[PDB]
């Protein structure tokens, strides 16, 4: 159950889920399963150095993951 | 050649570009916010004009693009 999970159980999530590359910053500022789905686009955005892109692809994948559930 | 959702970085901005020679600006815009496939059909005319810095004549444009390939989402609009 995501709003359960830690750090590492963030971490773990964007690597299944072929966001490896986003892990380290998201460990940095701690971000654990609570905070993750309070994320708006607006804060996912410095967290991926400005990045539309990848912004898009992880705000989806909250999305997503919020959906079964 | 593909589907949409399975292009690169360089594949969506040569669509954009073939369509529309006046976006051929907006190559390396794309490549910065590393704007492939998956993600041209995730964008949203908020994103693009708040993140991205496009103007409303591009945008618009750039929307209407999208909206030719990405099937039955949701039409991208101003």
């Amino acid at each position: 159950m995501p709003d359960t999970w830690n750090v590492y159980d963030v971490s773990q999530f964007l690597r299944v889920n072929d966001c490896t590359a986003h892990c380290d910053t998201f460990s940095r500022n701690k971000i654990d399963g609570k905070r993750l789905l309070q994320l708006t686009k607006d804060d996912i955005m410095p967290l991926l150095g400005m990045k539309v892109g990848p912004a898009l692809k992880i705000s989806d994948l909250i999305a997503q993951l919020k959906c079964k559930v | 050649d593909s589907m949409p959702i399975d292009w690169t970085i360089e594949e969506v901005i040569q669509y954009i570009e073939s369509n529309d020679n006046s976006l051929a600006v907006h190559g390396d815009l794309f490549r910065k916010h590393e704007i492939d496939g998956k993600a041209l059909l995730l964008l949203n005319s908020e994103m693009m004009m708040k993140y991205m810095g496009l103007k409303e004549g591009p945008a618009e444009k750039i929307c209407n693009l999208v909206n030719k390939v990405n099937g039955r989402r949701n039409n991208l609009a101003l």
